[PDB]
């Protein structure tokens, strides 16, 4: 996953 | 000689397309259909949707909508290469923004031609920080709209939900950016290597750079000499989306790159490992999230990922090879699968  | 996807757009020059409304409709096939043309080359492809298409009725009703973290950029640097500092600004209405936009202060300065445009942003860019209404988790898109729904594209990305339920903002959710004069995006691939979409709802153009993928690794190369004390904490400081070049540092160093610039109710698709950088001419709004094709699994793959931040987009692979590369999964798994992108390739 992640944030852009 | 050469081979049949090598001969298409040989020049990896930025193509616009011009789609019927019934060529429009199925976004995957358009998709493949703009590769056959080797649009994928250059990075960056424009697609003008058909005149009687439309994403929402009005944009009338949007002065009340709360952009949480606007970020004043602070540009730092001179001759070509800069670094640019986000500096997280206090939560803000449209309103609030557009008339910040407007003002004098911060508003698009006179000019005859987009090249006096353009010497003027990378002349000011340093000074007069501007602000950005960039990622703001949301869509303009009407519920009904079937075509081309930012929202819902449903191309392969969405295995990542479904095997998962991760949820990755901006990447496979939208974000709308509410630009003003002289806000920046700077030199960066998507995460992943993925492809996006941008729309652009209203405003002032937004003027774009891309380098192609066959020569994603000569600014690589370049950016890491520029900035050596970067590349040695990061695998991939780009990704960082700090750093901005000016179109004459590259044409003095010899990397290809190409120009466009999109106004309102146009799209720009960027493809896998196409670098990218822009910025926007005055007050506007743009919707983008990323996207994938099964040309896309193998960038993927191979993606180099930032090393120095816990934050950063990672997608797992697994998945895609499972479903897509049966044949190669056990040799991927053991790391013995050396694979090499043709980048002119379809498909
Ligand atoms: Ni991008
Ligand atoms: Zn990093």
């Amino acid at each position: 996953g992640g944030v852009k | 000689m050469a081979s049949e996807s090598e001969t298409l757009n040989p020049s990896a020059r930025i193509m616009t397309f011009y789609p019927t409304m019934e060529e429009f409709r199925n976004f995957s096939r358009y998709i493949a259909y703009i590769e056959s043309q080797g649009a994928h080359r250059a990075g960056l492809a424009k697609v003008v949707p058909p005149k009687e298409w439309k994403p929402r009725a009005s944009y009338d009703d949007i002065d009340d909508l709360v952009i949480p973290a606007p970020i004043q950029q602070l540009v730092t640097g001179q001759s070509g290469l800069f670094t640019q500092y986000n500096i997280q600004k206090k939560a803000m209405t449209v309103r609030e923004f557009r008339k910040i936009a407007n003002s004098d202060k911060y508003c698009t300065p006179r000019y005859s031609e987009f090249e006096e445009l353009e010497r003027k942003y990378w002349k000011n860019l340093t000074f007069n920080p501007p602000i950005y209404g960039a990622d703001v988790n949301g869509t303009l898109y009407e519920k009904h709209v079937d075509e081309w729904n930012i929202g819902r594209l449903r191309t392969i990305l969405d295995l990542v939900e479904k095997e998962s339920g991760i949820t990755i903002e901006g990447v496979n959710t939208p974000y709308l950016y509410f630009g003003m004069w002289k806000t920046s995006f700077a030199w960066h691939t998507e995460d992943m290597d993925l492809y996006s979409i941008n729309y652009l709802h209203f405003g002032e153009p937004k003027s774009w750079y891309s380098v192609p993928p066959e020569h994603g690794k000569r600014l690589e190369r370049l950016a890491k000499g520029f900035f050596p004390g970067s590349a040695q904490s990061c695998e991939a400081f780009l990704r960082h989306k700090m750093t901005l070049i000016s179109p004459l540092m590259l044409k003095k160093y010899g990397i290809p790159f190409d120009k466009v610039t999109q106004e309102a109710g146009e799209f720009m698709i960027t493809f896998p490992y196409g670098y990218h950088a822009g910025f926007n001419h005055g007050f506007n709004c743009a919707e983008s999230t990323n996207f994938a094709t099964r040309r896309w699994i193998e960038y993927g793959k191979q993606a180099v990922l930032c090393s120095c931040r816990k934050d950063m987009v990672k997608i797992s692979m697994d998945v895609f090879v499972r479903k897509f590369q049966p044949e190669r999964y056990k040799l991927w798994k053991a790391g013995k699968d050396n694979t090499v992108i043709d980048h002119t390739l379809p498909t």
